[PDB]
RNA sequence: GAGUACGACCACACUUGAGUGAAAACACCAUAUCCCGUCCGAUUUGUGAAGUUAAGCACUCACAGGCUCAGUUAGUACUGAGGUCAGUGAUGACUCGGGAACCCUGAGUGCCGUACUCCU
RNA sequence: GGGCGGCAUAUCUGUUACACGACAACGCAGGUGUCCUAAGGCGAGCUCAGUGGGAACAGAAAUCUCACGUAGAACACAAGCGUAAAAGCUUGCUUGAUUAACGAUUUCCAGUACGAAUCGAGACUGCGAAAGCAAGGCCAGCGAUCCUUUGCGAAGAAUAGGAAAUAUGAACAAAUCAUACCAGAGGUGUCAGAAUAAUUACCACAGGGAUAACUGGCUUGUGGCGGCCAAGCGUUCAUAGCGACGUCGCUUUUUGAUCCUUCGAUGUCGGCUCUUCCUAACCUAGCGCCGCAGAAGACGCUAAGGGUUGGAUUGUUCACC
RNA sequence: UCGAACCACCUAGUAGCUGGUUCACAUCGAAGUUUCCCUCAGGAUAGCUGGUGCUAGUAGAAGUAUUGUGCGGUAAAGCAAAUGAUUAGAGGUCGACCUAUUCUCAAACUUUAAAUGUGCAAACAAACCGUGCCUUAGCCAACUGCAAGGCCGGAAAGAAAAGAAUUAGAGGCACCAAGUGGGCCUUCUUCGGUAAGCGGAGCAGGCGAUGCGGAAUGAACCGC
RNA sequence: GUACUUCUCUCGUACUGAAAGGGAGAUGCAAAAUGCAUCUGUGGUGUGCACACGUCAAAUCCGUUUGAUUUGCCCAACACC
């Protein structure tokens, strides 16, 4: 026998499949599992690592999170050189708290109807995946985008609400209850809203 | 324990901040209302067939009670409450030993 | 062990499960389809009767 | 029998030492703490004001807070699975700045030494040899070692 | 019928089968909440002078950047 | 080479006897109207300068007691790891490592700062 | 086992505890539910316990005086630690034992409360010439929800709810009354907190060999049986016979200790009957030795082949005749 | 059928207790411990475990060393050192009392004091250098001095040499949950007990959950 | 069953307070007890995919790839404000 003590806990929950039974994913997943292996480019093994993954862990962006990082980067940004495709492995939806945008050029798994309108209405074009690999095979010029998960109901929930520092919200229907004993000095005592770490 | 009749404390009150004169008095729980919410929850509980409807309390382990103090101040007429340590004879003496 | 869930208020402590020994109270409503057929059935019907009034 | 408060089982840990004993001096108090400096925590048993708990003496750690009488030390706890980052509010007289890092800062300002010197023309001291290299051996004297008979009479009491 | 009062067997076994985490780094978490305050509000006032500044030093890098 | 004031470390600086002490200090010392405090100008406080190194103080001495650093005690006591080691056992030794303490004995008996002053 | 007892039920000190921290037992030795307007705070002076010398009545011990005195005293109460121009004693003045914007932290610990602490920021102060020192007596001395009860939201200003006027009783106003928000107090000692007397042999159920009573098992304190040494006893003479003070064993025919097996069951004492086994040998076969004349006996060795009774009382085993 | 008859019904009454619980292979794989509970045959709660992953694949690594720098009062030793215990002479009618030492000791005694341990550090968000620059209602009588947050530069054996580390050395972050919460045996340490295949602990291995090869035979011994 | 419809209802886009009741952008200029101006914009800082400029090392079938690193922007996240 050789010693090999938790040599389990060295391993790591890595996919490679996806669980989507949606066929169209599947041929995106085909050719960018092609241009992963064959091609030197890091854009496209990122792609292909993110087509893979699940629904939840592809959150969605919205128009307006995709028109300030833009400008964060037409700034220095040489007049000769062109605008980057902006590219997401995920949802584009729209932001009605932003109403001018300038024209950029979006790849995304799908965009909503609005947000759609909005991109081509101020000049831009919605891009697709196979259209994307032939523009740009390597992913020369892109930015790569994720959308954000941190505000998410669930995250909120995440931890128990009780313990000193935390501020989770409980699983509760009611709002009323589960305020009285444990949130106020006056009742017994108070959870305390901050702990060092 | 022996307590004095009158203490010289800071009067928070936004006319005197300053040390003033305070009558030291004993406090004494006031009378059970029989119109107090809980009373009359209480009284609707207990008509009626069912026998005693509550606890009752009947181990009593403590044999004394914690000291609260009344003191007024003299110009603003306000009270304060303050706590002392449970003692088994309180007495307000102004003559010191 | 029970962890992290909601406190659950989901009442159903009386006797309203139809089994031996109990009535039940309960109320299907797999005679949806028939009774709106039969309402539509009904008014076509009380139109004739009624004709020409609205 | 057994109990567990705030200062059980210290009879010898909160002690001074023999002749040792009296209240901290000036150089303690004259001691400047900032904060991210290296101190040890030891408690002064004369000083029954601001003593760390028991467990927290002798261990090392780093200054977060500095207050007009006290020391806020940041101290590594092993619980469980974990350590964690405590914070214990003590007394100046209960921090020693520590010296820890002391071998480090000396290493780091000998290679800064070295570097100056060899920048412009300077003559670098001779590299130590090691002293497991063979050579070659002249005794001056040699002596037989041997057991002998007096020495097991010797290790014979009375 | 008694049983075992206490042991700390297997515990120490336990306690290293995922490892004792070592500590979180210096740079990590260090909030200043709680310490001494006539010194937290002082370096209130320099951090918000340094985020003007910061703000001030972009604007001059983005006008640079266009100069050319 | 010394003194004074403030000191850092806090006996190699302490304790007990004995001797010596330039200068300038320090100190004993004189006194009680005022400031002040007492049973008591003893201590303390004020005002002084006639006297003295007699004490304090500083040095030096002692096969001095302590204390400090070494050596011995001693690779001893103890101890981490090992054996299908010895022994009925109590225990012990062995192998790879670590390694004391007292007694005893040798040497030593403060040191380092800031300011002012004497020697000058 | 349970019961009775006690409390190891909440909690403090030393030790067990194996030189970080942590660690059990109905382990060991002791504590806690209080006490204190000072026994809290501060400043200043002083030095304690004990000795030795001396002083009318005065002595072991009354008070006065001089030396020595590292704490050998004291600091409410257990213990440890700490402390000498103090942390002890005396004294003078005091209320820092108040308030303290939900600051942070430690101990227990799930890194949750509670109780105790620690480091702070603000107000008003007490002492001090001042640096400073104090928001109790360092470390044990205490309490959730609901309910009850108390304090705080003074008066006067605002053309409009504002930077600053507590709120509600939901059709609207006034005055009561009742609520609400914030901080305490009345208590749960089974001390993270039900409101609780017996009996059952007339008894019942779910279970437990997690747990007693009976057989076995481990142990052998106790019981029983023996050795070794040799003070004495034996007129004399330690050892024919035995053997104090000690010490080393064996046995499982006594009791105790334990709780491994059995609680969907291993039929409980005694006797009767019948067989077999052991030897630490009563008789029977040999043989040594003696305080061995004989007779009768004592002690010892080899040997379990054979034998080891009839009755009164008692259920008895034992016991006694 | 009686210390509360019989019949039907509420009633499939409740049971932390006893019994049962139906196919295969594969990848992983425990716990009998903590805290709270009218809690002790049971639960919640951490821990151990699986699944799902997330994140820039050496990153904030380590049940191990070395070198520096802290902590300690057990083993040992000592009583000719404090606190307790204690035998005997000696030196200053009998003794007492002093002075010196001497026979023997301590879980709740110690001057001293290990071995094994235990905290921190050993250059990539860091540290070092330029009285370089900005800011502050911070400190100081002020200041170019200290404190803090930045900015601009410089230098960086990326850590030499002296025995001068090594790694089957991808670090961090989550989510959802199961069983378990009767243990037992050995090595050293160790408490009660005359002792026990007895009761109770510390460290670490092991059985439980595991066979195989050995000690004839044996859950735990030896080897693996 | 399938096809069709809803000025509704519900869950969200806003949360806080016991309630009366209030109710969240950035930058600049400035300090008005409701201050003004502008609207293509991550509030700031540190660590941070890809991508874009380079710059080294190794290997190349000489087309490149495969590691490291500088600078810019930094997405998602994490930590201080
Ligand atoms: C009263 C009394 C003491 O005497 C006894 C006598 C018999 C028993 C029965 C047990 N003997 C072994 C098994 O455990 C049980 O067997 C059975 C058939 O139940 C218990 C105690
Ligand atoms: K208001
Ligand atoms: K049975
Ligand atoms: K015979
Ligand atoms: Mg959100
Ligand atoms: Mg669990
Ligand atoms: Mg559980
Ligand atoms: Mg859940
Ligand atoms: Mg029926
Ligand atoms: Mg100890
Ligand atoms: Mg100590
Ligand atoms: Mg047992
Ligand atoms: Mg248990
Ligand atoms: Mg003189
Ligand atoms: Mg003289
Ligand atoms: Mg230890
Ligand atoms: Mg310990
Ligand atoms: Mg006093
Ligand atoms: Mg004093
Ligand atoms: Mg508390
Ligand atoms: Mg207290
Ligand atoms: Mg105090
Ligand atoms: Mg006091
Ligand atoms: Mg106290
Ligand atoms: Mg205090
Ligand atoms: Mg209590
Ligand atoms: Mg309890
Ligand atoms: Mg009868
Ligand atoms: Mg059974
Ligand atoms: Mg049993
Ligand atoms: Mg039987
Ligand atoms: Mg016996
Ligand atoms: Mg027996
Ligand atoms: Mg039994
Ligand atoms: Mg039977
Ligand atoms: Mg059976
Ligand atoms: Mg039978
Ligand atoms: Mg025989
Ligand atoms: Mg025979
Ligand atoms: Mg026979
Ligand atoms: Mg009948
Ligand atoms: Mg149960
Ligand atoms: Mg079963
Ligand atoms: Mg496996
Ligand atoms: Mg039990
Ligand atoms: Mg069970
Ligand atoms: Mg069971
Ligand atoms: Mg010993
Ligand atoms: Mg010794
Ligand atoms: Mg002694
Ligand atoms: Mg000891
Ligand atoms: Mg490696
Ligand atoms: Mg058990
Ligand atoms: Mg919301
Ligand atoms: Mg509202
Ligand atoms: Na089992
Ligand atoms: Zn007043």
């Amino acid at each position: 026998g050789v010693d090999l003590t938790g040599i389990s806990k060295k391993s790591r929950v890595i996919r490679h499949h996806t669980y989507s039974t949606n066929p169209y994913i599947k041929l995106l997943i085909k050719l960018y599992k092609f241009l992963a292996k064959r091609t030197s480019s890091g854009f496209n093994k990122v792609v292909y690592q993110r087509l893979i993954k699940s629904r939840s862990n592809r959150a969605p962006i919205s128009l307006s999170r995709i028109a300030v990082v833009m400008k964060r980067k037409a700034v220095f940004t040489a007049k000769s050189k062109a605008a980057p495709i902006a590219v997401v492995v995920g949802d584009v939806l729209d932001d009605v708290r932003m109403a001018r945008i300038p024209a950029m050029r979006v790849c995304a798994l799908r965009f909503s109807k609005s947000a759609r309108q909005s991109i081509v209405a101020a000049g831009g074009e919605c891009l697709t995946f196979d259209q994307l690999a032939m523009i740009a095979p390597t992913g020369k010029n892109t930015y790569l985008l994720r959308g954000r998960k941190s505000g998410r109901e669930s995250v909120r929930h995440f931890g128990a609400s009780g313990v000193p520092g935390s501020h989770s919200k409980p699983y509760a229907t009611n709002r009323g209850k589960e305020t009285k004993r444990g949130r106020r000095t006056g009742r017994s005592y108070k959870r305390k809203a901050f702990r060092h770490v | 324990v022996n307590y004095p009749k009158k203490k010289v404390m800071h009067c928070g009150d936004a006319r005197c901040n300053a040390h003033k004169s305070f009558k030291v008095v004993q406090y004494k729980a006031g009378k059970a209302r029989l119109f107090a919410r809980g009373k009359r929850r209480y009284d609707r509980k207990q008509s009626g067939y069912g026998g005693q409807t509550k606890p009752v309390f009947h181990k009593k382990a403590k044999t004394t009670k914690k000291i609260v103090l009344k003191l007024q101040c003299s110009g603003c007429k306000s009270i304060r409450q303050v706590v002392l340590k449970r003692t088994k004879h309180f007495e307000l003496n102004d003559k010191k030993k | 062990p029970k962890g992290n869930n909601a406190i659950p208020h989901v009442h159903q402590k009386k006797h309203w499960n139809p089994c031996s020994s109990q009535k039940g109270n309960v109320k299907v409503f797999l005679n949806q389809p028939a009774q709106k057929h039969r309402r539509r059935r009904l008014r076509l019907l009380k139109a004739k009767k009624v004709f020409p009034r609205p | 029998v057994h109990s567990y408060g705030y200062k059980s089982g210290t009879r010898h840990l909160f002690a001074k030492k023999f002749r040792k004993h009296g209240v901290p001096s000036v150089s303690t108090i004259l001691t400047n703490i900032k904060v991210g400096d290296y101190v040890d925590v030891v408690a002064d048993s004369a000083v029954r004001e601001g003593m760390p708990h028991k467990y927290y003496h002798g261990r090392t750690g780093i200054v977060w807070n500095v207050t007009p009488r006290g020391v806020g030390v940041i101290i590594n706890k092993p619980v469980r699975t974990r350590t964690l980052r405590k914070r214990i509010c003590v007394r100046f007289e209960h921090v020693r700045k520590s010296r820890c890092q002391e071998a480090f800062k000396a290493k780091e300002h000998q290679f800064q030494a070295y570097l100056a010197a060899k920048k412009a023309g300077k003559a670098l001291p001779p590299l130590q040899k090691s002293s497991r290299l063979g050579g070659i051996v002249r005794p001056k004297n040699v002596e037989v070692l041997a057991r002998r008979v007096a020495d097991y009479e010797a290790m014979v009491p009375y | 019928a008694k049983s075992k009062n206490h042991t700390n067997h297997n515990q120490s076994s336990k306690n290293h089968r995922n490892g004792i985490k070592g500590p979180v780094p210096l740079h990590l978490h260090n909030s200043k909440r709680g310490s001494w305050l006539p010194a937290l509000v002082n370096a209130r006032r320099v951090r918000k002078h340094n985020q003007k500044a910061a703000l001030k030093k972009r604007r001059e890098r983005i006008a640079a950047f266009a100069a050319k």
